[PDB]
RNA sequence: CGGUAUCUAACCAGAAAGCCACGGCUAACUACGUGCCAGCAGCCGCGGUAAUACGUAGGUGGCAAGCGUUGUCCGGAUUUAUUGGGCGUAAAGCGCGCGCAGGCGGUCUUUUAAGUCUGAUGUGAAAGCCCCCGGCUUAACCGGGGAGGGUCAUUGGAAACUG
RNA sequence: GGUGCAUUAGCUAGUUGGUAGGGUAAUGGCCUACCAAGGCAACGAUGCAUAGCCGACCUGAGAGGGUGAUCGGCCACACUGG
């Protein structure tokens, strides 16, 4: 069975139903100087059942676009 | 004949005797024009590097857009840029039918090629720039055979160079080996004709 | 017996009550070409009077230039001043690649085969200061082993 | 700099300037639009001919010509060689390079190509100034 | 309908052809699948190399040879091995 | 602040190099001792002794020079800094100066030198050119 | 396409050479005419009754079925400098401090494996540059094979360095 | 992953999420009713200007700089709007 994409990140926002924001930190060198930068860009992730809170470190999949933006689903709760 | 002008001034301007030696001997041996017998002047870089450029042109009797694709499919090879530039330029089916004797000069050399007078493993060519191989043989084919001009030069060979066999009974000329730069010229700077380029 | 090679002459000039009195400066570069190489300069009111100055100077400057297989061992870069040249080994038939004052000193000392670009100023007497000052960088594999307590094999 | 300011803001080149800026210019009738295209040459009607002097120390009379291009610029021109034939109300081809003697004028009307005609008498280099072979 | 085809390239009156599979609704010179082989008129015993085995693979799912191509195969000789593999 | 000890090692010996000192010392670290025992196999520096201490020990180098007072070593130049690491892959350790001077190369096998990388088929980060 | 390509038979040196430069940069110089006029010019700048710089001749030098000019792009230009520059007096250190975000961070041990290095699999079409052979009388040109090209995806390793 | 402007600082309201239904070959505010007030942005939203994208082409010691005609792949358009 063909395995989709699993991400890492930290809850942002919980103040909508059913989702949370999660902000992704990675790095990426430079074009032309060679020097490693962040680079952070947040997806949304469903919540089943409103389980993860703000701060907290998740584990999310992808998905089925289940909704305008969100195509990620929640899968653990690293830590809190 | 590309160059149809008077090959005698060529000698003396170049300072090198083309085609063994009397051109610039003997005669007056400096620069043609009006000012020639007098007014010397000194050379710069740009005038030394030109006139090596100069003497391999006008030696082989060949045009400039030739001489530099010539030289850069020469330096595609393995080794020194500037001595298998003169090792290709021999392999010419003009220097070849020259060096076999056939014919005095090298532009009566070229008329030769050029009048369907020669053939290469029996088959004719017409082009004086055709790039001859190790091993194949080069004759007359009969036709003009007993012609007045080419036996005439036949006489009139001096020597033979080592790396080409011929035969004054079947005119089977052949090339015995690839030649080396030492038995080539050795009257030219070839170190000068590669900076000339990198300019 | 050396070979000798005018580079520069140049004309110069001090302001005295009356007008200008002129001067002529010769550059001249003397060598050898089996390693051995220096340069000069003189100064007279004539320019023949000027080079002979010029080469009894330059036969005190002189320099051995270490080289191998008609090419210099490895990559120097000289300095001297305003002036700064970047000299590189180069593959055996390629010829000297250099700029004006630059070849004589390569092409009189022997060499062969040798890239080389002027970083710096363009004065001529400067870039053969610039020149020298990186031929005394320059060392040979058989004398480094010596120094390192290797052997040649050892080393390369 | 160092690195890190080298990459917060990175190295931004100069731009250059043409030296010829009517002749890289086009018209659209149809929207009265000037289109940005290159040309090497343009034609256009002069509207005066005539002289100025050349700055100092030179001291000639040098001839002239005031063209209205297609493009719809006016600009000045310079008439080379020895007698020319040009009048006002006439169709003359200009191309690129700059006088120095003269203080505006930037472009070269070029000789044998439309209403002007080529210079008379003209033995050597008669490429240029658009002399036929006699 | 997925066919094998031959394609045209080479010079002015120097025809020579590449053997390939593609659909025939895309140019002649165009998209193609994949290529199985060539072949040249101009030699007068005309020679052609062939895969002889992606050409089978393919005349099993609907790839159907053109006029020219089946008697290229057949003179080659695997229509009989597609004769036989059917039946068999 | 200090912020590369290891460009410490690396400019201590240069600087002690133009006035011919014959020795110096300064405090160790692990990975200085693979840096200060690399330059002894290659005759670099003519010896190196440790001294235990309370802080972090302490490490001395005996420079060397030869006969007639040449140096041994010409330059030393830091690589990967600390604004900018560089990582080199197998094929792309370089040859500092023709093969004739080291360069030191933090492989996943240990601290080595340029030449033994090549023959491992590693890579790492260049740490310093020695010639 | 088309009696096209290609052969053989004969007669003819006969129908077939121009373009730009010659003070320096930059290879190539002498006469005559003009007299700050006519004019030349990419820069330095030449011409004011002995101009190698203007115009024409003779000669020469670069190319050649071409040769010159104009327009546009890269180079030389290290003149935006990662490779590869600088800030006392030449352009260039804020008038000075407190400090959020960001960037960088002393010594040792264990672990992890994000950065780092390495193997396998899939893929990065064809044509093009490059390498090796072959066909057009040679070349251009055209075929056959190969190579290169990714901060790519799955998976297995290493633990020195950054985290 | 591949462009200029901060002398362009806020933008958005089917917008953001949820519940039920409609519709489609198919998931989905794609559409509708209800409920809540959310979503994006100095890691450059929004706005103005310019432009089809790529394999590739020219130049360059290289790193790069400029271009995207011919040949091949994808896209959009067919007097101007629906
Ligand atoms: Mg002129
Ligand atoms: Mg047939
Ligand atoms: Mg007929
Ligand atoms: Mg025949
Ligand atoms: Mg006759
Ligand atoms: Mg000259
Ligand atoms: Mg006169
Ligand atoms: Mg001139
Ligand atoms: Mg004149
Ligand atoms: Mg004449
Ligand atoms: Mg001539
Ligand atoms: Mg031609
Ligand atoms: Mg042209
Ligand atoms: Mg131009
Ligand atoms: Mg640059
Ligand atoms: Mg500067
Ligand atoms: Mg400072
Ligand atoms: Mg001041
Ligand atoms: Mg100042
Ligand atoms: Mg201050
Ligand atoms: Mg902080
Ligand atoms: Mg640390
Ligand atoms: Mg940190
Ligand atoms: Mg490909
Ligand atoms: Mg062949
Ligand atoms: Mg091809
Ligand atoms: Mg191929
Ligand atoms: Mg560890
Ligand atoms: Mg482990
Ligand atoms: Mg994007
Ligand atoms: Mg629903
Ligand atoms: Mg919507
Ligand atoms: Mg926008
Ligand atoms: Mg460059
Ligand atoms: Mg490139
Ligand atoms: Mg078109
Ligand atoms: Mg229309």
């Amino acid at each position: 069975r063909n395995q989709r994409k699993v991400y890492t990140g930290r809850v942002v926002s919980d103040k909508m139903d059913k989702t949370i924001t999660v902000v992704v930190e990675t790095y990426k060198k430079h074009g032309l100087y060679g020097k490693r930068v962040k680079y952070s860009k947040k997806f949304k992730a469903h919540d089943e059942n409103n389980i993860a809170k703000t701060g907290d470190v998740v584990r999310i999949s992808e998905t089925r676009p289940l909704s305008a933006t969100k195509h990620f689903r929640l899968l653990e709760v690293v830590e809190e | 004949a590309r160059y149809t002008g008077p090959s005698w001034k060529v000698s003396r301007r170049l300072g090198i005797s083309l085609s063994g030696t009397g051109k610039e001997l003997e005669r007056r041996p400096y620069a043609p024009g009006q000012h020639g017998p007098t007014q010397r002047k000194k050379i710069s870089e740009y005038g030394l590097q030109q006139a090596e450029k100069q003497k391999l042109r006008h030696m082989y009797g060949l045009t400039e857009r030739q001489f530099k694709n010539t030289f850069n499919k020469a330096g595609k090879l393995q080794g020194k840029h500037g001595e298998n530039f003169m090792i290709l330029l021999e392999q010419r089916l003009d220097n070849i039918v020259y060096r076999l004797g056939l014919a005095r000069t090298r532009r009566a050399a070229r008329q030769l090629v050029n009048h369907g007078h020669i053939t290469v493993d029996g088959k004719r060519v017409d082009i004086p720039s055709y790039q001859v191989s190790v091993g194949q043989v080069i004759s007359v084919r009969e036709k003009s055979a007993k012609n007045s001009a080419i036996a005439e030069s036949l006489e009139v060979s001096s020597f033979v160079p080592e790396y080409v066999t011929f035969d004054a009974e079947t005119l089977t000329g052949s090339l015995n080996r690839l030649p080396e730069r030492s038995e080539l010229a050795a009257e030219i700077n070839e170190a000068f004709i590669v900076e000339f380029y990198s300019r | 017996d050396l070979e000798e090679r005018v580079v520069t002459i140049n004309r110069v000039a001090k302001v005295v009550k009356g007008g200008r009195r002129f001067r002529f400066t010769a550059l001249v570069v003397v060598g050898d070409k089996n390693g051995h190489v220096g340069f000069g300069t003189g100064k007279a009111q004539e320019v023949p009077d000027a080079i002979r100055k010029a080469v009894e100077d330059a036969k005190k400057n002189m320099v051995f230039v270490p080289t191998v297989d008609t090419t210099i061992p490895h990559t120097v870069v000289g300095h001297f001043g305003g002036g700064e040249i970047l000299l590189k080994p180069a593959s055996a038939g390629s010829g000297v690649t250099a700029g004006g004052p630059v070849r004589a000193v390569l092409e009189l000392a022997g060499v062969a085969d040798v890239s080389s670009k002027s970083l710096g100023s363009n004065t001529p007497i400067n870039m053969v200061r610039a020149t020298i000052d990186g031929i005394k960088q320059l060392k040979n594999a058989e004398d480094v082993a010596k120094l390192r307590g290797k052997t040649v094999e050892e080393l390369l | 700099p160092t690195i890190n300011q080298l990459v917060r803001k990175p190295r931004q080149s100069k731009i250059k300037k043409s030296t010829s800026p009517a002749l890289n210019k086009g018209l659209n009738s149809f929207k009265r639009e000037l289109t940005d295209v290159n040309s090497p040459q343009k034609r256009g009607v002069c509207t005066r001919v005539g002289t100025m002097t050349p700055k100092k120390p030179n001291s000639a009379l040098r001839k002239y010509a005031r063209v209205r291009l297609s493009n719809g610029i006016e600009v000045t021109a310079y008439i080379p060689g020895i007698g020319h034939n040009l009048q006002e109300h006439s169709v003359v081809l200009i191309r690129g390079g700059r006088v120095k003697d003269l203080p505006g004028v930037r472009y070269h009307i070029v000789r044998g190509a439309l209403d002007t005609a080529g210079v008379e008498n003209r033995g050597q280099s008669r490429s240029k100034y658009g002399t036929k072979k006699p | 309908a997925v066919k094998i085809r031959l394609k045209r390239m080479g010079s002015k009156k120097k025809p020579f052809y590449r053997i390939v599979v593609a659909d025939s609704r895309f140019p002649r010179d165009g998209r193609s699948i994949e290529t199985i082989g060539t072949y040249n008129p101009l030699l007068d015993p005309v020679e052609v190399k062939i895969d002889e085995e992606a050409t089978l693979k393919w005349m099993h799912n609907g790839a159907k040879p053109s006029d020219t191509v089946r008697n290229l195969l057949s003179r080659e000789g695997i229509m009989e091995k597609f004769h036989n593999q059917k039946l068999g | 602040v200090m912020t590369d000890p290891i460009a410490d090692f690396l400019t201590r010996i240069r600087n002690a190099n133009m006035v011919k000192h014959d020795k110096l010392e300064l405090p160790a670290s692990k990975i200085k001792k693979e840096i200060a025992e690399i330059l002894k196999r290659e005759g670099f520096i003519r010896d190196v002794e440790y001294i235990e201490d309370d802080n972090a020990g302490t490490i001395r180098v005996f420079l060397k020079y030869g006969a007639t007072g040449e140096r041994v070593i010409t330059g030393l130049k830091r690589i990967s800094k600390p604004g900018l690491r560089v990582y080199a892959k197998s094929t792309e350790v370089p040859k500092v100066l023709n093969g004739l001077g080291i360069a030191i190369v933090s492989t996943s096998q240990g601290v080595l030198t340029d030449k033994e990388a090549r023959a491992k088929q590693v890579g790492g980060e260049v740490l310093a050119y020695v010639w």
